[PDB]
């Protein structure tokens, strides 16, 4: 069973630091290539970020680009996400997603019709 | 509200998997280490089926073992003969996008499925001697993915927004609709008993379904991606899933979990359609990288490989008594090989 | 020795030819889509006339050279009017390649509706009968013998005749086809060259223009250089100059060429599929 | 109050899906292998078939 | 067996008759060209429609120029999740993707753009297809940018630091920042295309209106480029 833990978040500082994990659980981790999606308050999903299977190549999103670091161990099975420099204008759900396919470069997990690859996601808010 | 609700739910999906592991005494390969394998299997090209335009998505056999129905991209479907090479009728579709066929048991009807939501289903009297649309269904919003013929009275349908539904075709209204997927649902296998059918989805989940009763019995999900196709076993108490993964499985009813898993370090390509064979002791296999893959059902070894299509092999299709196994790829070549 | 010598070159020759039209006919014969393309119903009649002279020119006078003497008497005047028919329909299939690559890339979609099959088939008709009608209704009449071994000096007539119909008009047709699918492929290298730059200049072309270079010219560049001497040879021959020997080494040049003609029109992936396949080498 | 709703529903699935019999792997695995041992002689696929006979040949 | 053979003469009577059909509608099947019609939302390929012109899954369209006839397919009433129904879409000879551009707006669409793009040009299936590229809403691009404040700039800090490319053109008119905009989008979506360099397919990109009757023979110009660069690729001269 396809499931995904997401850990750490809560209510931070602007400026702070702040850790997501997110525990792959029920399949073969390094086959694929995973991701982290967040939600905004009354707004859609937009994509955050990828990670490949080696993890050599990574990209970002830009209004938020170098903020961000993206760890994956294959070996610990988990996916970590490091946040500094807390901004008040990102308050959001985060929310951990795989892509659908093993060893594949492409990605279709932009759906908020009911995605049944993502995690149950962490609320994180930041109050200024 | 919501959290408390989602830890009853992973509470019970504890006692749902404390009890698939209490179940698990043994495994089934164990029990087959004294079984004689079934060893290298050739099969051979006897026919090459032509004059298709366009790649051939779905196909399905006759229950005479005579006429097979095929489903093309440039809106022809055609209803052939493996004996004689024969196209004994050809049907232009309104639509040129087509994702399945079904051929009714009686031989009367054929439906078709596509892109347009709408399951249009043909009459063979030829009365007049022009084939014509006998009826359209138009219920779903999705895109309709396998439709199967129980009888000529009643078609059920796989829908693209997560639903399966009843017809009839009489009343031309859906008689029970369910929704109990939250991913796709690609392809649905009846019984021979035709009193359950088992859906694939998308979200990893193999659902069996009663017909009569119109809720879900077991939920299966020991995938790890897009459950492709679903086959049910000779005797109705087991179905096989192909996936996305490489990986085939093999389900119980009884059991509630998977018997055997079916994978191949050297091939990662994704699993299109499955069918058994008549006995139960071979499953078929459509890959990804143009062949088709024997497996040994009781034994996860591979027996024989089809390696005759130039492109992906799209479906897969076998005979009720046995005899010969078609397979439709996407270069506009179906064979029909034969052991 | 040096007879042995010639006699290795020519027999390796023969063999390298009558393989290489072997395995393209072959290859066709047991292949569907390489018949299902209107292209390469040219290249079956360009190896079909390559085979025609690997199996009735080329032995029966390498037989003669090496022996010295012509025994087959009477033999001649058919040899003679076969490998004008069997060169003639070489070239010809070389200009109906040329202007079927021009055809499909200068008008892309024209070339759907025009090249039905059975243009095809007229093209190759109006081929080999331009090709019998230059070889079997002159020399049997032999007006070409009658100028004044199968030393046949042509007459004049015949020789200017006959070799600009067989050389010059189809190597004009095929120098103005290849340059302008040069002015196509160098626009085109252009595009490709602005786009790259673009996205070059974002993240902060010579090598496909060369591979157009070294396909256009060594296509254009075999093909004219082994048929260029045979032609200057024999239209400067009658109104004369050259000895009997380099004359014979020439014609041999004219006639090694058709080895190299399947290697050249023959780069397809599905041909090198298709040859692994039926060879059985990989 | 819609989400609620799909968990009270999944709630009550999983309810209906738990309280199910369940036979041991090994019986199912035996009669599987009874049902292959049984109508392996009338396959086609496994046990091939004389030319005459065949009527693919 | 009398009626047995008249039985495979009818059998072939039909076999024949079928077979006409089919080499004729061979015929028309090989004069289609197909072409499928791939926008988001917020992009106004209802409007694209409307000039290609001038409750189903799938509406098509049927225009001819040249008296070469094409076929758009629409998706319309169809589920977000978009992968199991795209590998039908490989058949089809040129696939035309319009992309909206808002810089004055809930979440940015313009990622999502870029995201789509990618799936669509690193998937397997659509390796061979070429993709043919509509930049919408131009002259709402120039209206907005006189705003006070720059959306691109907050959600792309590599725009700041860029410069207009010598080799292009603007045209008469307009504003040096607008396009500015207009060739930094446009170089987003050709690095994502040159990323890959496989070489098989392009991205060819394009300034449309909102009202504009230009449209159809610009897809009659790339799909003559996207045939003759097959040609190119098919006797290797590339
Ligand atoms: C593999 C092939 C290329 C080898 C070819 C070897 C040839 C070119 C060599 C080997 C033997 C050589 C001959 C050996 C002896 C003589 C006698 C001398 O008074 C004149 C030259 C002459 C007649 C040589 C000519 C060149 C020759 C024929
Ligand atoms: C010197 C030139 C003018 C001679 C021209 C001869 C032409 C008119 C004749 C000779 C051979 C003939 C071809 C012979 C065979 C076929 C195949 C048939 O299925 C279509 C017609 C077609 C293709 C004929 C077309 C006309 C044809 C090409
Ligand atoms: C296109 C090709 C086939 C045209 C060929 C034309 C040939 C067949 C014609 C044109 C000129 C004709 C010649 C004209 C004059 C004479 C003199 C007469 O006392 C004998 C026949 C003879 C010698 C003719 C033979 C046939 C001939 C040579
Ligand atoms: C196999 C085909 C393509 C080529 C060989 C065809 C041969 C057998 C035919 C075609 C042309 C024919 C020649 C045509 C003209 C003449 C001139 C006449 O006064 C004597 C017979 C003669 C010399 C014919 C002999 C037989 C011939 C040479
Ligand atoms: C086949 C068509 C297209 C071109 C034919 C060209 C022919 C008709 C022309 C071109 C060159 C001409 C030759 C040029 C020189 C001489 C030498 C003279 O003392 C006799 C006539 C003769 C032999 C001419 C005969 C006619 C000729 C051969
Ligand atoms: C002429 C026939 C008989 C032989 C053909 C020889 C070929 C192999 C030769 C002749 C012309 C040569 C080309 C001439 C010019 C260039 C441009 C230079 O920047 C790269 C090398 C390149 C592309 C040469 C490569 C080799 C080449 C293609
Ligand atoms: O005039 C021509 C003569 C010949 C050919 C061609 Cl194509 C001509 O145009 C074909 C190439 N083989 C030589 C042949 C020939 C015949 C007799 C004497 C000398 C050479
Ligand atoms: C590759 C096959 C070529 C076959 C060519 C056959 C040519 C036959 C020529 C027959 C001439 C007979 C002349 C005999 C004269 C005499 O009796 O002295
Ligand atoms: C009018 C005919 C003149 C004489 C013809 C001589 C022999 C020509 C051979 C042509 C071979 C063409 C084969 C095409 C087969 C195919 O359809 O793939
Ligand atoms: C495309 C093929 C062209 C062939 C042209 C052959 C030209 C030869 C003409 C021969 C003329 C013979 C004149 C004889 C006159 C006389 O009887 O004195
Ligand atoms: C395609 C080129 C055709 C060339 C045809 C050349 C024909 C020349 C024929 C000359 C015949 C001379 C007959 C003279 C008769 C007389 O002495 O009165
Ligand atoms: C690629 C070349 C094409 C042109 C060929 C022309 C051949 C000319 C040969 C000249 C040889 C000169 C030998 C003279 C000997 C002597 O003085 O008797
Ligand atoms: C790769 C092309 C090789 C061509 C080989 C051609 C061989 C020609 C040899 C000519 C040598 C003539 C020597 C004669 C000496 C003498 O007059 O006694």
């Amino acid at each position: 069973q396809v499931q995904l833990q997401e850990s750490g978040g809560g209510l931070v500082q602007p400026g702070g630091s702040l850790r997501l994990s997110c525990a792959a659980s029920g399949f073969t981790f390094s086959n694929y290539k995973m991701n982290w999606v967040r939600q905004a308050p009354g707004k859609g999903l937009e994509w955050v970020s990828d990670i490949s299977q080696s993890g050599a190549s990574i990209s970002y999103t830009g209004s938020v680009k170098g903020r961000f670091t993206i760890s994956r161990d294959n070996a610990k099975n988990t996916l970590y996400l490091q946040m500094n420099s807390l901004k008040p204008e990102d308050t959001a759900v985060y929310y951990c997603a795989r892509c659908p396919a093993p060893f594949t470069r492409d990605c279709f997990d932009v759906t908020s019709t009911t995605y049944a690859y993502r995690g149950q996601g962490t609320q994180v808010t930041v109050s200024s | 509200e919501l959290d408390q609700l989602r830890q009853e739910a992973e509470q019970l999906k504890n006692q749902i998997r404390d009890a698939r592991k209490a179940c698990a005494d043994a495994t089934l390969s164990q029990i087959t280490n004294n079984i004689d394998p079934v060893g290298r299997i050739q099969m051979r090209t006897r026919r090459t089926l032509r004059g298709h335009l366009a790649k051939i998505y779905a196909m399905h056999w006759g229950t005479d073992s005579r006429l097979l129905v095929s489903a093309s991209q440039d809106g022809k479907l055609i209803i052939w003969d493996s004996y004689t090479t024969n196209k004994v009728h050809a049907i232009p579709l309104r639509s040129s996008w087509v994702m399945t066929c079904a051929y009714a048991p009686s031989g009367n009807y054929v439906a078709c499925g596509g892109l347009d939501n709408i399951c249009s289903i043909y009459n063979l009297k030829t009365r007049e001697g022009n084939v014509r649309v006998s009826r359209e269904l138009a219920g779903h919003t999705g895109y309709l993915s396998c439709c199967r013929f129980l009888d000529d009275n009643q078609i059920v349908t796989s829908s693209g927004d997560t639903t399966c539904a009843l017809w009839d075709i009489e009343t031309g209204q859906q008689t029970t609709t369910f929704t109990g997927h939250t991913g796709d649902v690609m392809s649905l296998s009846l019984a021979p008993d035709t009193r359950l059918f088992v859906s694939g989805a998308c979200d990893a989940s193999a659902k069996l379904w009663d017909v009569r009763e119109g809720m879900c019995r077991q939920t299966f999900t020991g995938h790890e991606s897009d459950i492709n196709a679903i086959c049910f076993f000779p005797n109705g108490n087991a179905f096989a899933t192909g996936s996305d993964d490489a990986t085939c499985r093999l389900f119980d009813l009884r059991a509630d979990q998977e018997l055997m898993t079916y994978s191949h370090d050297n091939i990662i390509c994704g699993i299109t359609s499955v069918s058994f064979s008549k006995s139960g002791r071979l499953l078929l296999a459509g890959y990804d990288d143009f062949n088709c893959n024997v497996w040994d059902a009781l034994k996860a070894d591979r027996a024989g490989v089809l390696a005759g299509h130039d492109n992906r092999v799209s479906c897969l299709g076998v005979t009720d008594d046995g005899m010969a196994v078609a397979t439709g790829s996407w270069d506009s070549f179906l064979k029909i090989w034969n052991g | 020795s040096v007879r042995i010598l010639t006699a290795c070159f020519l027999s390796l020759l023969i063999l390298s030819t009558l393989l290489g039209n072997t395995l393209v006919c072959a290859a066709v014969i047991r292949f569907r889509h390489l018949r299902s393309k209107v292209t390469n119903f040219f290249v079956i009649s360009l190896a079909v006339s390559d085979l025609l002279v690997a199996v009735l020119v080329m032995p029966w006078k390498a037989v003669a050279e090496i022996a010295g003497f012509w025994p087959f008497g009477s033999f001649c005047n058919i040899w003679v009017a076969f490998d004008i028919m069997c060169s003639t329909a070489s070239i010809l299939n070389l200009c109906v390649i040329s202007v079927d690559r021009y055809w499909a890339i200068s008008s892309p979609f024209r070339y759907e509706r025009k090249m039905t099959p059975k243009a095809a088939f007229i093209l190759i008709s109006v081929a080999w009968t331009l090709s019998v009608l230059i070889s079997f209704i002159p020399v049997q009449l032999s007006w070409h013998k009658a100028k004044p071994n199968c030393d046949s000096s042509l007459s004049r007539t015949y020789a200017i005749s006959s070799s600009v119909i067989s050389f010059y008009i189809p190597v004009a047709i095929m120098i103005v086809t290849y340059t302008r699918i040069y002015r196509i492929a160098q626009k085109q290298i252009r595009r490709i060259a602005a786009l790259e730059r673009a996205a070059v200049h974002a993240k902060n072309s010579f090598k496909r223009e060369t591979k157009v270079l070294k396909t256009l010219s060594v296509i254009m560049g075999v093909f004219v250089c082994c048929w260029l001497p045979f032609f200057i040879l024999n239209c400067i021959l009658p109104f004369c100059c050259i000895d009997s020997n380099t004359f014979d080494v020439f014609v041999w040049f004219g006639w090694a060429n058709s080895s190299l003609n399947p290697i050249i029109y023959a780069f397809n992936a599905d041909f090198r599929k298709a040859f692994s396949t039926l060879l059985g080498c990989y | 109050t819609a989400s609620i709703a799909q968990a009270r529903k999944l709630v009550e699935q999983l309810k209906m899906e738990a309280n199910i019999d369940r036979i041991k792997v090994s019986k199912a695995a035996a009669d599987l292998m009874a049902y292959c041992e049984a109508h392996a002689k009338e396959d086609p696929l496994l046990t091939p078939v004389p030319a005459s006979e065949n009527p693919f040949r | 067996t009398e009626d047995q053979r008249n039985e495979e003469k009818a059998q072939r009577e039909a076999n024949k008759k079928i077979e006409k059909q089919l080499q004729k509608d061979k015929q028309v099947y090989r004069a289609t060209h197909r072409l499928l019609l791939l926008g988001a939302g917020e992009s106004g390929k209802s409007t694209i429609v409307k000039q290609m012109r001038i409750t189903s899954g799938i509406f098509e369209t049927k225009f001819q120029v040249d008296k070469v006839n094409f076929h758009m397919f629409d998706v319309g009433a169809q589920r977000d999740e978009r992968r199991k129904w795209i590998q039908c879409f490989n058949d089809v000879t040129a696939i035309i993707f319009v992309v909206a551009s808002s810089s004055y707006n809930q979440t940015n669409r313009l990622q999502e753009a870029l995201n789509l793009f990618k799936s669509i040009w690193n998937n397997r299936w659509l390796r061979t297809i070429s993709v043919i590229l509509f930049l919408n809403k131009q002259d709402l691009l120039a209206e907005k940018v006189l705003a006070g404040k720059s959306k691109i700039e907050d959600y792309f800090p590599e725009f700041a630091r860029y410069t207009t490319p010598e080799d292009a053109t603007p045209e008469p008119g307009e504003d040096p920042r607008v396009t500015r905009a207009k060739y930094f989008i446009r170089d987003e979506f050709l690095r994502i295309s040159t990323a890959s360099g496989d070489g098989r397919h392009y991205c060819y990109p394009h300034f449309t209106c909102s009202v504009d009757t230009e449209n159809i023979r610009r897809v009659f110009n790339d799909c003559r480029d996207i045939i003759q660069r097959m040609h190119l690729r098919q006797y290797e001269l590339l």
